[PDB]
């Protein structure tokens, strides 16, 4: 039995009403089960055999549904709501997943805070360099940051990696790495992390000193 | 107080046999059904198969029939999924689940906190880990050139809990998994209060501990 | 019913079996279900669906998630209870149709295979169930007539005989569309015997030539009137 | 030369287990493969598996694993079909082949005349035979009341050849099997020459032997 | 898996001509096919393997081509012995998959049938029970009509008919008609008639015979 | 019959005015065995023959002149024994088949002349497979998804997989500990060259080149910069003195 889960990716703001859907290519009544997995966790029941909450779950989890298309909602959505949601069946064997649903939270713009590290005189005694960007707590998830080493601009040698939502207040943060060697660090002397995001009037700058 | 505690993760390599344990508690282990779901990387939940202990009643996946043993010793309140000949197509994480039994079917009322399970026959590294050092005020941990994936990364032995940030890892030009993991705290304690990073490379066997300025 | 705003909107409250079950619904006609605790602290969730003609009685396993016995009553008084085992796959399962006629079934093993019965007006046969239909036997010395009932509804009826004297060995064949089993012995036709869609069995002869029928068909009443006609 | 007998036809209820056998004559049997086909009546061809003595490598199709067994004995020339409980979806016809390899598969050049696999919980009667009898006459033999098919029908020991008829047969409203078999001959030859019709119902193991006028 | 599709199902052609079968294939390959040939009551025979290559014992006319997805067996001068059902085989991509076959009929010139009629073996006759039996033999073409006249008076239902495939050398039909009524029917009346119309008749012939 | 154009696998045939009742015939000579046999068109497009060893040999010409599929069967005309598939650039591909019907050897003969020898392939797949290449040869084995060769020098071991789709995927693996003296590498799909990375510092490139050659490149004492030129590898003593 397919089993096709739609929407995909879904956003919605605190307090809202949000469907999910799951259609199954056999038609069938009350034996379908949905799941939340939050990020970094394990898979947790919300509803069983369709209809049934769980002990253990809030009560504005609900879901319905019979026939071929079946149905999870939310009653007032919230913060720590966010997470993919799965539906499974168990009418024919053998057990089938939906290909999953994430659920993400709208939020109020939030400017974020930058903070910039040097890296550590035990890494430079491996022989090369790190510089740590750090965007915290801020939305939506775009952000544009700009490495500039002695007022030269740098490309290519860099990465970034953000978070998941923020199970309180729904906010990324994001981490770009500058790696470089240790000579071309040991050479310049000002080191820079330009910072571009809606919640700013101007780009934020944060800089140190090779030293 | 049903809780389900599953082995550490594993890397293996093409060729090799694995075995890995879930130790259920909470709950007269001789009357729930236990099973293993796969999660490939991306890939959504696969289920591969289910036990009743104890009399031993064991039921398998098509997908994944001949190709996996699972076992239950119930003297010990612990079940087993079991390979031989791993593939590097077999690289997912694995969840011993708790069934309720519906008509010749079940579904999974509780959940393991997951085993990774890594096949490649690519050289096991050892992370690095460097401090990323300094009204509110941010240090955190840098973890680098590791392989393979997972790795833990806690503040002060798991005392730290708010304002911390573990990015997720990412792959680098080496070959070698990168992370960085960052707690927020007030300057007023910085001179006052030391931070240590905790972290737990289990395929690599790696166990260490940073400080900061 | 069948099976014998307030305050933040309505509220619903049923008692079955000496214990009150109480729940809150949104429609106002009785579309709800009814959650109730037991004394042996076990869990009974009653549903009642949105068209009233429909019940579903459940009872659960102190926990709710595991069940004891599943009773799904209707409107027309069909009623299918289903009783579990420690595992989760059913142990016993009783089809009351409309007309009263029971359908047992017994003892399931973990193989798909139980002790039948189906419950008529009057007699009760027996036999068993294979994953593939359920078997009805009625035997009498060496002729063992066999009604095929499927999993999907379907009802077909074969005969089988161990006799070897072909003037007194008999054969049947079967019409789905006439639903009538057509006895034969010595290449003559010797009565029919019709499954009626109400859950009974007519015998009708022919005349001694195997050219036309003679009388009226005969509701059978007991047991022993089916082994008569074998 | 080469040759492959196989088990008469069969008659088997719903849970019964059967084993049917391919015997081997014409060939070095244990540096060839051979295999089993299956012709659903109505439906076509459909492989079962194959087997090469005697390295005794079996090897199924996927609609038929573990469904069935094919074994072979090499000090026989003899290979096997084999049923645990049947079920009457496996009434067909069932060919011993032999097969070429080319990479991992067969192409089939040498069939076996078939084995009538009928499974049915009804009443296995053999035949009751009667004669037909009459510058060209027609007579023949009424093969009437047997279950089930097939029966085999030849006209004097096999010496009587052109002129041969032998209609399928046609269910009866009585459950049982009739056909008739029917050859022409001259006139000159009724007075002058028997005709002998003979039956052969394998299932019941009969054989019957008529006569004329 | 691989589906294999033949094409045409049936086909009709006479003697001397030039038939081909096709075999589309859900798959594509090269020279992995093989043909097989069903006469009514036999087993399958190998006729082409390697989807060109003839193997020896079967005539010369036969021919098999083809690569890619579209395969086909080919007959030079179709002979009535040909009438079969053919199938092609793949043996690329295991498990192994047929066709569904391919029906191959020879179009005959009319031939009126040969009628015979049979009276009720004594034999028969001590079981109580009779059967009357009518032969329609070696016409062309399959449609015909059998009534039975018992003693002058039409019966309906209490017969049944058998028709034969293509006979192997002259391609013509033959149908059998089975009169079965008891014992007690039997002696009562005296005269059992067989009404035969068919394509090949300028006019409907009768065959009967009396009681005793 | 028969004298009044070239041929891949070093073969040649050879009749300009139709043959009689039917369509073109040709001979052609193949090991001192004489096949003959009839196509339509006049190109030179199958040649069968008889050996004296009563075996059977089938020369199948493609309709473009430019694959020749010499085959050898075991006198029943049916069972294999040996497919030779050459082609136009000199892309040979010879098979030999045991006594059930399956593949036993696999010769795949590139353009450039760098072979891929496959030996004893047993039931289920598995068999030892070598290439070589200009001047030394590397050996491994083969599973059904792929074949992998490996060179070991010490703890390290060089992995190279062909994957049966054709891509050829590198990895190495070092069994070392100290991450001073560990090597660690990377593999790049589109630049086909494998970095080696020791102490947190490149060490070489090493390139597989797409003309079967393996060339190595050495990086600068701070493993910022490559270094001199990219030496092609003619020995097995090279390609381990790297590791
Ligand atoms: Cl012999």
């Amino acid at each position: 039995i397919q089993l096709t889960q739609s929407p995909s990716s879904l956003s919605a703001s605190v307090g809202d009403r949000v469907t999910i859907t799951c259609r199954a290519s056999q038609g069938f009544s009350s034996a379908l089960a949905w799941y939340q997995q939050k990020p970094g966790k394990a898979p947790k029941l919300l509803i069983y055999d369709a209809s049934s909450l769980e002990s253990g779950v809030p009560s504005r989890f609900s879901g319905s549904g019979s026939g071929t298309d079946f149905t999870l909602t939310i009653s007032s959505l919230q913060p720590e709501d966010f997470a993919t949601y799965y539906c499974q069946q168990f009418n024919s064997y053998p057990l089938t997943f939906g290909g999953g649903t994430k659920v993400e939270i709208k939020r109020t713009v939030a400017a974020p805070s930058v903070f910039i590290f040097p890296p550590s005189d035990e890494q430079l005694k491996s022989g090369t360099a790190s510089v740590v960007c750090l965007l915290n707590n801020f939305y939506p998830r775009e952000a544009k940051v700009q490495w500039k080493v002695d007022n030269a601009l740098q490309s290519g040698n860099s990465q970034e990696s953000v978070t998941e939502q923020d199970s309180k207040d729904s906010t990324y943060s994001l981490s770009s790495t500058l790696t470089l060697s240790k000579a071309d660090y040991e050479k310049h002397k000002v080191y820079a992390c330009e910072v571009t995001h809606q919640g700013l009037s101007s780009p934020v700058t944060k800089s140190f000193n090779r030293g | 107080e049903v809780q389900l505690v599953q082995s550490g993760a594993e890397v293996k390599k093409p060729g090799e046999s694995l075995k890995i344990s879930c130790q259920s508690s909470g709950y007269r282990f001789t009357i729930y059904w236990i099973g293993w779901v796969r999660q490939m990387p991306g890939k959504g939940l696969e289920w591969m198969g289910i036990i009743w202990p104890g009399d031993s009643d064991t039921r398998y996946s098509p997908s994944f029939q001949g190709q996996v043993t699972i076992s239950a010793d119930k003297s010990i309140s612990t079940a087993y999924l079991q390979w031989s000949s791993l593939k590097a197509s077999d690289t997912a994480m694995y969840y011993c689940v708790r069934g309720i039994g519906r008509y010749s079917n079940w579904f999974l009322d509780y959940w393991g906190q997951g085993t990774l399970v890594t096949v490649s026959s690519a050289s096991t590294k050892g992370p690095s880990v460097f401090p990323l050092a300094p009204g509110t005020a941010a240090l955190g941990c840098l973890v680098k050139d590791y392989f393979p994936e997972p790795v833990t990364v806690s503040w002060n032995s798991g005392a730290l809990t708010s304002g911390v940030h573990t990015f997720p890892a990412v792959l680098q030009s080496s070959g070698l998994y990168s992370l960085s993991s960052v707690v927020t705290v007030p300057s007023s304690s910085l001179g006052t209060q030391t931070y240590i990073c905790n972290v737990n490379h289990k395929p690599s066997n790696t166990k260490v501990d940073k400080r900061v300025e | 019913l069948p099976g014998e705003k307030n305050k933040d909107g309505y509220d619903l409250i049923a008692t079955v079996d000496k214990l009150e079950l109480k729940g809150t619904s949104d429609k106002n006609n009785g579309s709800g279900v009814l959650e109730g605790v037991k004394a042996d602290k076990s869990k009974v969730k009653l549903t009642i669906s949105d068209d009233l003609g429909q019940t579903t009685l459940e009872v659960f396993k102190e926990d709710g998630k595991t069940l004891v016995s599943k009773k799904v009553t209707s409107k027309d008084k069909s009623s299918t209870e289903e009783k579990f085992n420690e595992k989760g796959e059913v142990s016993e399962k009783i089809i009351t149709r409309a007309d009263g006629t029971r359908l047992e079934y017994t003892g399931i093993k973990s193989d798909g295979s139980g002790k039948a019965k189906e419950v008529l007006k009057g007699y009760v046969l027996e036999g068993t169930l294979t994953a593939e239909k359920t078997t009805l036997v009625v035997k009498e010395g060496t002729v063992t007539l066999s009604k095929n009932i499927s999993k999907s509804g379907e009802v077909s009826v074969e005969l089988n005989d161990t006799d070897s004297s072909a003037a007194t060995k008999k054969t049947a064949a079967w019409n789905s569309g006439t639903s009538t089993l057509t006895i034969t012995v010595n290449s003559k036709k010797t009565k029919d015997l019709v499954f009626t869609k109400e859950n009974t069995i007519t015998v009708q002869q022919y005349d001694s030539n195997g050219t036309k029928l003679e009388g009226s068909a005969v509701e059978i009443t007991k047991l022993d009137e089916i082994k008569n006609a074998l």
